[PDB]
RNA sequence: CGACUCUUAGCGGUGGAUCACUCGGCUCGUGCGUCGAUGAAGAACGCAGCUAGCUGCGAGAAUUAAUGUGAAUUGCAGGACACAUUGAUCAUCGACACUUCGAACGCACUUGCGGCCCCGGGUUCCUCCCGGGGCUACGCCUGUCUGAGCGUCGCU
RNA sequence: CGCCGCAGGUGCAGAUCUUGGUGGUAGUAGCAAAUAUUCAAACGAGAACUUUGAAGGCCGAAGUGGAGAAGGGUUCCAUGU
RNA sequence: CAUCUAAGGCUAAAUACCGGCACGAGACCGAUAGUCAACAAGUACCGUAAGGGAAAGUUGAAAAGAACUUUGAAGAGAGAG
RNA sequence: CGCGACCUCAGAUCAGACGUGGCGACCCGCUGAAUUUAAGCAUAUUAGUCAGCGGAGGAGAAGAAACUAACCAGGAUUCCCUCAGUAACGGCGAGUGAACAGGGAAGAGCCCAGCGCCGAAUCCCCGCCCCGCGGCGGGGCGCGGGACAUGUGGCGUACGG
């Protein structure tokens, strides 16, 4: 999990929010390896990943990387998709499997939260005033 | 100081260059509205930024 | 002496000096000015006057 | 008396050197004599030569990138400065051909069924 | 006497030019600017100060390729053409 | 700038209004009071041919 | 009244505009009428104010028929100089007078070919105005 | 304070609701921009309906609505089948299809 | 009788209210919706005949070319400018150019010091000194070359 | 600007209110730490204060002397006002 | 019994827009107001620094911006224009 | 006992490309308070908000059902009206709080992996020739390299093929 980074444990505040261990981090470890992949990088972009071991201490799994400029992915259609700017860095803004696994996407009752496309626009809708011309 | 950098040299040769009258001529425009150099600065009163 | 550019060295000053006069000189001092500019003291060898180089670039 | 860009461009480049040449000498001779006191003339010589100095050296640089654009049209490879300069993300971006070639699978389903032209009466 | 003694006693700066954002918070001994971060490759910008950010924001500046940019998208960023000649 | 600066009217009364507008318009008493100069005019319910 | 919804009406724009025009354009609205007599010679009405034509001053203080070169076109002040539309000022020496444009009219054209060409331009699109009007 | 009878009144006003206000003063800029919009749409698409395909007879869902009919996503596919168009050429000629939508009845 | 003090009024000062003005804001709306290693934003230093700021520009430096325009710019001076063997000014801006820092890129900087390849000079080819030009950052993809392994093998 | 309507950032003596200006105090407090000045002349509209000369004094080499570091940045030097 | 077929991927439109480029408008403000900034304003200046941050619009239609005489060393006056 | 093939690695100022930094109003991913309210206060509230970090585009994200429903059934996403201050949550206190159906704006659908068949049918690069330049493509040749059977391309994808 995800110790809170807090100097001595300190976290200045009313108790609700005196947690530091046993705390988790929103994305998963594979959406971690992924932006690590991608960060390194930056020239290639994230395709998937997988996993293929574990350790008691480790995580390791294995991420695919399109190189967007290769001629051979340039010229070839249903990977162009990949070449396009709004593609760059999918992995850092959560558009890849892992990493949208995270966001509360889906169908039906169970992903109320999510519809707008995201929490964050499905709060913005459901928090801005409507005010009309004419009320 | 004596030992200064070239930097620190040009720097100070551009506040001395700059720091003068306006020409007599510069009055006499059309629309002009200036009367003095505003940013006139003495070694005495206002120090310099370095 | 001669207003330079403050980027040129001693053996540029010497070198221009020599070619755009066609004068000898024998040694460059170098200053820059509390204003910016470099000035460059170009005395002349034995054989060659500054005055009468002076008279003919036109400075006397 | 003053030189124009249009009268430069067909001369070669050993006369458009000798002609800055002497422009260089001038505007040196110009600032001894706006040094040493001078006339006005002198003084309001000084912009002309400069504005001179400009022009010719305008069109020796304009022919020699003239001579270099014709001297690498159709290689593969040219240099950066010789290569258009849209936009960084302009210059990223599909060109044409692969921006407009189809897969099979798409131009099997395009030819198999195109869109038609219809009305529906009321 | 921590007044008017004592700063009698300051003669050594703290802070010199900055190379980049050419301001006087160039830490010496610590060597980073405290306005830009200097040898961060990143800008130090934050958004609790509003004001400091419009004091260096874009536009504040020259913006000398920024300024020929907005003007060639008015025509469709052409190039390798001139106007007929007359 | 949500200051409401807009009001909504019942369709039957801006109706009304309009009926009631035009109903004092033929009236010369009232035409004269809001100061129209209808003195040489013929008619006030004033109708000219569609060739206008 | 104007409809183009890309020119503005707004005082404050059209006065900006007016006085931070460039000079080129402080040609057009430096305007001077021509007299009758030109007027009927060409067909047209108004025409940019010039270095070397003569003109009337029609306004003002310097009003009358006398008929006077202009020597400057003084565009930075809106103003053109004409020979004797002058004062004396205290030491005795002799100052020309500015005049708006539109105050004067044109009695003589300083005629060249670009003169003719814009003559001939009016002249031109009043014509076609006046068969599309018949 | 509650001042003798009315009403126990629950304002959701607690949350810093002035930094999310939707104004609509661009609301008559909106319906001009779409009605221009659809004008252009009709002209492109110049002798094909302008509303667009043609959407099936469909019956609203709960208990409240079923006993009003609207128009569908889709025609069938089995209807679509029975009615003798390809369903890869219906969609040329202007028929919505719904490949997703059975018939119960 | 005067001074002085108070009140009021005329005039004069001090002060900058009021009013009138407005090339400024604020608000709403529309259309576009474009930065960067081909070096951005930002910073520094320079650049005008007389120029400090603002503005503009980059050693071609208050601008070159080109196109449109068509006789000015102007505070003073100067000299242009047959307006046709082409033109002041302005606008536009597609050609050319664009100093030093800066992601900032040979290494480093509150200083400075390299290496490699060409060219010119003193040399009078051999490699020292001077000058000019071009390279020399990190990460990463494809390919290339050179390799390493008591890794897995084949042959001898 | 009046009248009929409409709409407000709509009426000030106070808030140790905000900004600006102005009084009495008041020609008042004060210009009193480290011994000290004086005579003549010159320049000059003008001299207690500047310059020269003469005198009397002080710092008294751990200086009120001669030079530097840091810091300042042209204060340096002539000429003029 | 109903309903879908997860753990791979793409996709326009309707939607958002207190930064930018260019416009138009207003029952808004009218120089202590309106942006901090109508003006050489993120300027002068302050702080080691992060940062803080002003004041400041109006001759006249046209400079025609008071020649000349006179007192004074001049500032400043009296005449004249 | 050396020469080869492969595998896994390394170096290069190798040939050609690509990323970095800025702006950041709008958008995506995280992280994330306390003032405040509760007339005290700790759960709650403020608020998944401010601040912090990262990443984009002219829009972004979402998106063609592991859906809603329970009906005589609807049918990707997004936005508006309404549902609704409701169901529900809550020291069941203060307070918080959606969705479905309905009406509209818009409307558009699809592609792989896998299973199979087709003599790798596939792709990149380097040369040479022609047509071109305006973002560098087409056509042709190469006993020219490489990638690729540890799987390229064509048919095909739950609506079946
Ligand atoms: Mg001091
Ligand atoms: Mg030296
Ligand atoms: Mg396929
Ligand atoms: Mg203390
Ligand atoms: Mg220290
Ligand atoms: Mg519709
Ligand atoms: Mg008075
Ligand atoms: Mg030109
Ligand atoms: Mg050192
Ligand atoms: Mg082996
Ligand atoms: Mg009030
Ligand atoms: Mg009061
Ligand atoms: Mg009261
Ligand atoms: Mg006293
Ligand atoms: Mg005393
Ligand atoms: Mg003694
Ligand atoms: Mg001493
Ligand atoms: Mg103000
Ligand atoms: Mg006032
Ligand atoms: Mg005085
Ligand atoms: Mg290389
Ligand atoms: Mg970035
Ligand atoms: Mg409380
Ligand atoms: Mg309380
Ligand atoms: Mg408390
Ligand atoms: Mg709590
Ligand atoms: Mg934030
Ligand atoms: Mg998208
Ligand atoms: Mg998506
Ligand atoms: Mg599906
Ligand atoms: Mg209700
Ligand atoms: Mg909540
Ligand atoms: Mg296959
Ligand atoms: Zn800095």
């Amino acid at each position: 999990g995800r110790k809170r980074p807090v100097p001595k444990g300190a976290t200045y505040g009313k108790p609700v929010h005196h947690g530091v261990n046993q705390l988790k981090f929103a994305r998963s470890l594979q959406s971690v390896a992924e932006e690590r992949a991608g960060r390194h990088c930056g020239a290639l972009r994230v395709l998937n990943s997988y996993w293929v071991g574990e350790d008691s201490t480790y995580k390791f799994f294995e991420v695919i990387l399109i190189d967007p400029f290769h001629k051979a992915i340039r010229r070839n259609p249903d990977t162009q998709w990949i070449t396009k700017p709004v593609h760059k860095h999918r992995e850092m803004r959560g558009l890849t499997s892992a990493g949208r696994k995270s966001r509360g996407l889906g169908k039906g009752h169970k992903f109320h939260h999510t519809i707008g496309g995201s929490r964050r626009a499905a709060w913005r809708r459901r928090n801005t005033l409507q005010l009309h011309r004419y009320r | 100081s004596s030992h200064k950098t070239f930097r620190i040299k040009r720097f100070l040769a551009k506040k001395q260059k700059q720091n003068r009258p306006i020409p007599q001529w510069i009055r006499m425009k059309t629309g002009n509205k200036i009367r003095y150099n505003s940013k006139r600065r003495h070694w005495r009163r206002t120090k310099l930024g370095l | 002496v001669f207003i330079v550019d403050v980027k040129a060295n001693k053996h540029q000053i010497k070198q221009a000096v020599k070619k755009l006069y066609d004068i000898d000189v024998a040694k460059v001092n170098t200053l820059i000015r509390p204003d910016g500019e470099k000035k460059a003291y170009v005395r002349l060898a034995p054989d060659y006057d500054a005055l009468d180089v002076a008279n003919k670039i036109g400075i006397i | 008396a003053k030189i124009k860009a249009r009268d430069l461009r067909g001369k070669k480049k050993e006369e458009l050197l000798k002609q800055l040449d002497d422009l260089k000498v001038e505007l040196s001779q110009l600032r001894v004599a706006k040094v040493t006191g001078g006339a006005a003339s002198k003084l309001s010589k000084i912009r002309v030569v400069r504005k001179s100095i400009a022009r010719v050296l305008t069109v020796i640089n304009q022919t020699q990138k003239e001579n270099l654009r014709k001297f690498y049209k159709g290689k593969k490879y040219k240099p950066l400065d010789l290569r258009p300069k849209k936009t960084r993300a302009m210059r990223r971006r599909l060109n044409k051909h692969e921006e407009n070639l189809k897969t099979k699978k798409q131009q099997r389903k395009e030819r198999l069924y195109p869109l038609r032209k219809y009305a529906v009466k009321a | 006497t921590k007044g008017t003694s004592s700063f009698g006693k300051r003669r050594n700066k703290t802070h010199t030019l900055c190379r980049r954002c050419g301001s006087k918070a160039y830490h010496l001994q610590k060597s980073t600017c405290g306005k830009c971060g200097y040898p961060a490759k990143r800008k130090r910008k934050y958004n609790w100060s509003a004001k400091a950010k419009r004091r260096n924001t874009t536009g504040t500046g020259r913006m000398r390729h920024l300024k020929i940019v907005y003007r060639r998208f008015r025509h469709g960023f052409r190039e390798g053409t001139t106007p007929k000649p007359k | 700038t949500w200051r409401r600066w807009h009001r909504r009217v019942n369709t039957t009364q801006k109706r009304y209004a309009i009926c009631s507008a035009l109903a004092a318009s033929a009236l010369p008493a009232l035409v004269m009071s809001k100061g129209h100069r209808i003195e040489e005019v013929p008619e006030l319910p004033l109708v000219v041919e569609d060739k206008v | 009244m104007k409809f183009n919804p890309f020119v503005t009406s707004d005082r404050s724009k059209n006065r900006k505009r007016h006085f931070n025009a460039p000079s080129h354009i402080r040609r057009k609205i430096m305007s001077s009428p021509l007299s009758k007599e030109l007027r009927q010679k060409y067909n047209v009405r108004s025409m940019p104010i010039r270095k070397d034509d003569e003109v009337q001053v029609v306004r003002g203080h310097y009003k009358g028929q006398q008929i006077g070169k202009v020597v400057q076109v003084y565009r930075k002040k809106y103003v053109i100089y004409i020979e004797r539309v002058q004062r004396e000022k205290a030491n005795g020496t002799t100052v020309h007078v500015g005049i708006h444009p539109s105050k004067v009219v044109i009695t003589r054209l300083k005629l060249d070919k670009d003169r003719k060409k814009i003559l001939e331009r009016k002249a031109k699109s009043r014509q076609v105005g006046k068969e599309k009007g018949k | 304070a509650p001042s003798r009878n009315g009403m126990v009144l629950k304002p959701h006003f607690h949350k810093d609701w002035q930094r999310r206000v939707a104004t609509w003063f661009n609301q008559p800029a909106r319906k001009i921009r779409r009605r221009k919009a659809r004008q252009a749409k009709a002209r492109r698409i110049a002798p094909r309906p302008a509303s667009g395909p043609i959407r099936p007879i469909v019956r609203c869902p709960t208990v409240r609505y079923h006993t009003k009919v609207r128009a569908g996503r889709g025609f069938s596919l089995e209807e679509l089948r029975v009615a003798g168009i390809h369903k890869k050429v219906a969609r040329t000629i202007g028929i919505s299809v719904d490949p997703r939508r059975r018939n119960k009845s």
